[PDB]
DNA sequence: GGAGACTAGGGAGTAATCCCCTTGGCGGTTAAAACGCGGGGGACAGCGCGTACGTGCGTTTAAGCGGTGCTAGAGCTGTCTACGACCAATT
DNA sequence: ATTGGTCGTAGACAGCTCTAGCACCGCTTAAACGCACGTACGCGCTGTCCCCCGCGTTTTAACCGCCAAGGGGATTACTCCCTAGTCTCCAG
C-alpha cells in the first residue's frame, strides 16, 4: 500500500477533530468531510490519481458553526450530514465553495464540545455523545429528541449504534461501558473491571468505539491490560473475549471498512472484515481471521490523531491529526481482501 | 415588576416550543422572574447610559443593537 | 401570548430603569430581546436539569444560567 | 528531524499477538 | 447528635481544596460549631420566607434572599 | 460534594428544633448543601488568609474567631 | 390634674418608641418600661412625690438586644415583658440596676422592626406587629408559634387583642384595617373605603389601635374624613359609629385606662364609662365613653414628634413618650378623672 | 425656642365632635 | 463628637468635588454626614486592624494588617 | 487635597481607636482606605441627586447610601 | 503578529514584579504568551471601542466613550 | 509603564480600523492595559502558589483565559 | 554596531462643535374593559420519603517521626517622649 | 488676633524580625467498617388544575401641545507627511 500525508493546512493550522466520507458514494470518487476549530465544515474531493497517490480537492465550506466542531458524520445513505461541536448544535446539512449544503433540522440539546456521533442502520435514527455527561435519542424526521441516557459519569467521548439495532454502545471518559437496550430504553450492561480502560491521562479527546458492521463483535479503544483494544461479543458482553496489545500510546479510534472481504481468527463466518485502529501516533490495520496486524504505519504526523475514516469501496482511509495536518492510505484493486 | 400570569404564560407558550407538557414549578417561575427582571433592568440602564452618551434625551434603538454587540449579544 | 410584554408595563419597567423619553418601536423590540434570551437561559436551563435527570427545571439552573451569561444574581 | 521508518507487507514480531 | 456528621478527612480535603497542607485536629469540633451557628443563622430567614409564601415546604429560592441578607450571593 | 445523608440528618434536626409538621424539597435540600458548602469554604480561605497573616501554615481558632469578629456575624 | 415633663435624657438623647406600665401593679407605685435606639429597655419606678408630681426611678437596664428597640410589652399580669425592636426578636423578659431581667423564651420568626406587641387576657396568646407584612399568632407557655396572617400588605404599625377573645384587630400603613376571627383563624372583616385613613406620608412608625377594654367598641387612630379616629363596635365592624375630629397632625396612638369609672353624644350605653388616651405627633387628647368632646387637651411639650403613651394600673399615671428622647407624664388626683366601680 | 399654651379642664369647641 | 479638623475636611471633599464636577454647593450636613460616614468607617477600621495585631502577637501595628483586613473585605 | 487629613489627628483618632504602638506609613495608606470608600457613598449620592433633581447633596441622601452599603 | 516590542513590555514587568516582591524570574515563553494575550484583549476592546463610536456617529473617537465600555464591562 | 510607545498605540489603532484618533487616548489605554495585566498576574500567580512554583508559566495565563472567559 | 523607529515638530484641513429652526412623534388625559389578581375544590395524575440492599470506597486508630509550632536572646531600629518653631483658623 | 493645632527634631529602648533551640502531633500506611449510594416501591402528599365570578386597575386610542433629532453653517483644532536626529533592539 501507499501512504500520503497531507502537508496544505487544512483549516489554517488548526487541528482537525474528524473525518467522514460520504456512504452514498458508490464508485471511485468519494466524499470527505473535515471538522476543525476554524468553525468550519469542509467536505472534500478525494480521488486516486493516475499513480494511484491520493489526490484531494475542496468542495465546500461550512462556517454555519459559531465554535468549534469536534465530529462530522454522514448518512449511511450519504444524504444527510451531522456536524456538531463547541456550541453544541446538531447541524443536519443537505446538499441544497464548488457545492452548497444547508440545514434540514437543528438537534438541539446539547451544551458543549459533541464528541461522537453514530448514525443508525435506518439513518432515521441518531446517536448523540458529548462532553454534558448525556446521550440522546433523536428522530430524523421529526427533528426532535425522543429518548434520554444521561447515566455517564465523566466525558462521554464515544458512541457507536448497534448494526442490528438492539443495543447502544457507548464509551465515557470515566473508564467505564455502557450498553442500552434499544427496546427497553434503558442500561443493559455495565462493565467497568476485568482498571480495564485508560483514566483523564489519555491525551485524545475522543473515545470513539465502533461495532462490527454486522454488529456480532465491538472493538474498544483506550483500554489496559498496559494500552490495548479489547473485543467484545454479542453472546457475552461481560468479559472480552480477546484483546490486541498495542504498546506505546493509547489506542483512541476504532473504525471498519464497510465492504466485507473473502477470508485468504475472532470471530467464525465466511466473511472477514477489514478495520483500522488509530492510536495517538500509530495506526494498526488488522483483518477478522489473523489476530497479528497485517498493516503498521506510524511516524506520519506531528501531533496526537484525531479521526480515521474508511472509503466507500475500502479504497481510501483518510487519518487526521492534531496538528493541522492529514493523511491517507491508498490500497491497490482490492488489495485488502476479495469483497463479496 | 411585570404583570406576573401575562409573563407566566408567556413563559409557558415559549416553553412547550421544544417539547409539549411540561410543567414548571412556582419556585422556578418567580425564579426566572428574577431572571428576566435583572436582566432587562441592566439593558435599560446601559441603555440610558449609551443615550445620554448619543447625547440625545429620547432611546433610540440603535443604542439597543450597540449595547448587544459590545455585549456580544450578535 | 408574545405582545404579554403590556407597552405601559415596559414604560414602567423603563422608569424604573431611569429612561426619559420612549417611543413606540422599542415596545416590541422588548419582546425581541426578552423572547431571544429566554430562548437561551431556558434552552441551558431545561439542559442543566437533564442533567438531575428532573423533569422540572430549577432555581438552580436559572442561576448557573445567570453565570453562563455573566449576569449572576 | 524525524527519520521515517517504513515497513512493506511482510505475510513487526515486536508486535507478536498475545492471547489470554 | 448528628453534629459530628462532619468528619476528619471530609473536613481535612475541604481544608485542601480551602489551601491549607497542615491542619491540626483541634479544629474539627470549632469547624463544626461555626458551621451549625451560621446554619441556625441561615435557615431563620430561610424558614422566614418559607413561611411568607403560605408555604409548609422550604424552598431553592428561600436561601438565595438568605444569602443576600447575609451578603453572599451565589 | 461534601456528604449527603448527615447534612440532612443535621437539617432535619434544627428543623424538628425549630417546629415540626414541615417538608424539605430534595432540591432545596441539596441547594442548602452547596450553599453551606460555598460558606463553609469561604470562611476557610479567611481561616487562610488570617494563618499566612499569623505567618504560621497550621492553624488555632483564634483565626477562626477573628474571621467571624472581623466579620461580625457574631 | 397636672403635667410633668422629664427633661433628662431616658437613653442618652436617643429617641424613645414605646412606654408600658406593669399590668401587676396593685398599689400606688407602678413600673414603667422604656424602649430606645440604644438596644436598651429601661424599667423605671415611677410613684407620685408629696406634692403629687410624678417621680421617675430607674430601676435596670436590658441590653440583650442587638438593636434598637420599637415596641414593649407588660403581661396583664405583669409577670413577663415583652420586647422586640429593630434585631426582630421578641423576648420574654422575667424578674430573676436595682433588679435584673432574663429572657423566658425566644419567640423569633419575624424580620425587621417590629412595631405592635399586644397582650391577650389570658396571657398565653401573643399578637406581634412589624413591618414584614405579617402578624404572628404564639404561645407564651410553648414559646413557639401557632397562627400567620399574611394579610398585611404594607408595614404593619398597629394591632391590639380583642378582650374578649374573639377577633384581632390589626392596621398597617396601606390604610386598610384587617379583622382576624380567633377561632377560624382567617380574615372576617376588612374596610377600606368610607382614604378611610391616612397613607404613608404620615410620620409616625405606629398606628397603635386598641379595643375598649371590655372589647365592645374599636378606636383606630389615623383617620381620614383632616385627621380623625375613627370607632367601630362589635355589632358592626364595617362602618364607624362616629370619629373623633383632631385637624393639624395625625393621631398615632390609642390607650384605654383599665380602670372602669362610673357614669357621671354617648358612644355607648351601659352602666360604666371608660377613659382613654389619644396622642396625636404634637398633641394629646383625653375623651371619655359619655362625652363627645374631650375633656383634657395637652400640646406643647414635647419638641418632636410623640410616640407612645400608657395608663397606669389605677389609671393615676399617664406617661407620654416622643420622639426627641424625652417623655412627660400626666398625674390625676384621687379619683380625679371618675368614681371607680 | 416653643412657646408653651396650656388649657385647664374647662367641664376647646375647636375640637368638638361631629356625629354622623 | 469630632476631631477631625472639620473646615480642613470640608476642603478636602470640596476640592475632591471639583476634580470631578465644578462648582458643587456643599451645606453643613453634607459635610456632617461625610463627617460621622468617616469616623465610622476608621474606627471600624482600626478596630479591626487592632485585633488582628492582637493576633499577630505584636504590640506594634504596620500595614500588612490593613491590607490583611481589605483582602478580607473584597473592596479589590 | 488629601492632605485635608492631619498626621496629628490621624494619630488621636488611631489611639482612641484603641491602638498604642503606631508606625509611619500607616498615616498614607489611611488616606487611600478612605478615598476608595468615599468615591463610591460621593458616586451613588450623585445618582441620588440625580434622581430626585436635586443639585446639593442632602444628609438622607448620604444616609440612604449608607444604608445601601449597609452601613447606617 | 507582534507589534509590541519586548523589552519594554519585560521591563514594566520587572518594575511592577519588584515593586512587589523580587527575585521572580520570568521565561521567555511565559512572557511572550502573556504579551500576545496581552494585545489580543487590548485590540479586542478597542474595536469594541470603534464599533462604539460608530455608533457615536462620529469618526474621531474621543475616550469618555471607551468608559462607557469600560461599566459595560463592569471593571471599575 | 512609559515602555507602551504610543506611535505602537497608533499602528495597533490603524489595524482596529479606527481613522482619526483623540491624543489623550493613550493614558486610559495604558491604564486599563495594565488593569488586566495585575488581574492575570494575580490569578497566575494564586494558581503558582498553590503549584507551590515560583516561575510564570502558559498555564497559568491558560486559566487566566478560562477565568476570566476570553478562551 | 547599525538600521528601523520614535520622538519633536510645522499644515491645514477635515472633523468635531455649537447655534437655529423645525416638525412630528412623543408626554400626560381621558373611559372602560379586559385581562389581572384570586380561590376553590377534584382527585387524577404528578411529586418525594423511608427503608430495605449491598458493598465498597470513603471513614477511623494508630504507628511515628519529623516538619512545624513554641521559646530565648538578641538587636537594631523608628517611635514618642518635649519642644520650638510655624501656622492654618473663627471671628 | 490670637490661639489652639501642627510640624519637625533627638534619642531610649520596645519590640519585629532573625537565628538558634525543641518537642510533638500532622502525614502515612494497614486494617476494620459502615454508611453512602442506588432503585423499588408502596405510602404519603404536596403542588395543582382552571373557571368563573368578582370585580376592578390598568390598557388602549386618540388629542394636543411641544421638545427634541437632525439638518445647516460657521469655527476652530489636530494629525498629516515628511524632516530629522536618535536610540536602542536585535543581529552578528
Amino acid at each position: 500500500m501507499k501512504v500520503i500525508t497531507c502537508e496544505i493546512a487544512w483549516h489554517n493550522k488548526e487541528p482537525v477533530y474528524s473525518l467522514d466520507f460520504q456512504h452514498g458514494t458508490a464508485g471511485r470518487i468519494h466524499r470527505l468531510a473535515s471538522a476543525g476549530v476554524d468553525t468550519n465544515v469542509r467536505i472534500w474531493k478525494v480521488e486516486k490519481g493516475p499513480d494511484g497517490k491520493a489526490i484531494v480537492e475542496f468542495l465546500s465550506n461550512l462556517a454555519r458553526h459559531t465554535k468549534a466542531v469536534n465530529v462530522v458524520r454522514f448518512s449511511p445513505t450519504g444524504e444527510i450530514l451531522a456536524s456538531g461541536g463547541d456550541d453544541a448544535v446538531i447541524l443536519l446539512w443537505k446538499v441544497n465553495n464548488k457545492e452548497n449544503w444547508t440545514v434540514v433540522k437543528t438537534l438541539r440539546g446539547h451544551l458543549e464540545d459533541v464528541y461522537d456521533i453514530c448514525w443508525a442502520t435506518d439513518g432515521n435514527l441518531m446517536a448523540s455523545a458529548s462532553v454534558d455527561n448525556t446521550a440522546i435519542i433523536w428522530d430524523v424526521s421529526k427533528g426532535q429528541k425522543i429518548s434520554i441516557f444521561n447515566e455517564h459519569k465523566s466525558y462521554v467521548q464515544g458512541v457507536t449504534w448497534d448494526p442490528l439495532g438492539q443495543y447502544v454502545a457507548t464509551l465515557s471518559c470515566d473508564r467505564v461501558l455502557r450498553v442500552y437496550s434499544i427496546q427497553k430504553k434503558r442500561v443493559a450492561f455495565n462493565v467497568s473491571k476485568m482498571r480495564m480502560f485508560h483514566d483523564d491521562s489519555m491525551k485524545s479527546f475522543f473515545r470513539r468505539l465502533s461495532f462490527t458492521p454486522d454488529g456480532s463483535l465491538l472493538l474498544t479503544p483506550a483500554g489496559c491490560v498496559m494500552n490495548t483494544t479489547y473485543v467484545f461479543s454479542r453472546k457475552n458482553l461481560k468479559r472480552p473475549i480477546a484483546h490486541l496489545p498495542c504498546p506505546g500510546k493509547a489506542t483512541l479510534a476504532v473504525r471498519c471498512c464497510p465492504v466485507y472481504f473473502e477470508l485468504r481468527e475472532l470471530m467464525s463466518l465466511p466473511y472477514r472484515l477489514v478495520f483500522a485502529v488509530a492510536s495517538e501516533d500509530s495506526v494498526l490495520l488488522y483483518d477478522t481471521q489473523q489476530s497479528f496486524p497485517f498493516g503498521y504505519v506510524s511516524n506520519i504526523h506531528y501531533h496526537t490523531l484525531s479521526d480515521i475514516s474508511w472509503s466507500s469501496d475500502g479504497a481510501f482511509l483518510a487519518i487526521s491529526s492534531t496538528d493541522g495536518y492529514c493523511s491517507f492510505v491508498t490500497f491497490e484493486k482490492d488489495e485488502l481482501g476479495i469483497p463479496l | 415588576l411585570i404583570r406576573k400570569l401575562p409573563f407566566q404564560r408567556l413563559v409557558r407558550e415559549i416553553a412547550q416550543d421544544f417539547k409539549t407538557d411540561l410543567r414548571f414549578q412556582s419556585s422556578a417561575v418567580m425564579a426566572l422572574q428574577e431572571a428576566c427582571e435583572a436582566y432587562l433592568v441592566g439593558l435599560f440602564e446601559d441603555t440610558n447610559l449609551c443615550a445620554i452618551h448619543a447625547k440625545r434625551v429620547t432611546i433610540m434603538p440603535k443604542d439597543i443593537q450597540l449595547a448587544r454587540r459590545i455585549r456580544g449579544e450578535r | 401570548n408574545i405582545q404579554g410584554i403590556t407597552k405601559p408595563a415596559i414604560r414602567r419597567l423603563a422608569r424604573r430603569g431611569g429612561v426619559k423619553r420612549i417611543s413606540g418601536l422599542i415596545y416590541e423590540e422588548t419582546r425581541g430581546v426578552l423572547k431571544v434570551f429566554l430562548e437561551n437561559v431556558i434552552r441551558d436551563a431545561v439542559t442543566y436539569t437533564e442533567h438531575a435527570k428532573r423533569k422540572t427545571v430549577t432555581a438552580m439552573d436559572v442561576v448557573y444560567a445567570l453565570k453562563r451569561q455573566g449576569r449572576t444574581l | 528531524v524525524l527519520q521515517p521508518v517504513k515497513i512493506g507487507c511482510v505475510w513487526l514480531q515486536q508486535f507478536a499477538a498475545c492471547f489470554l
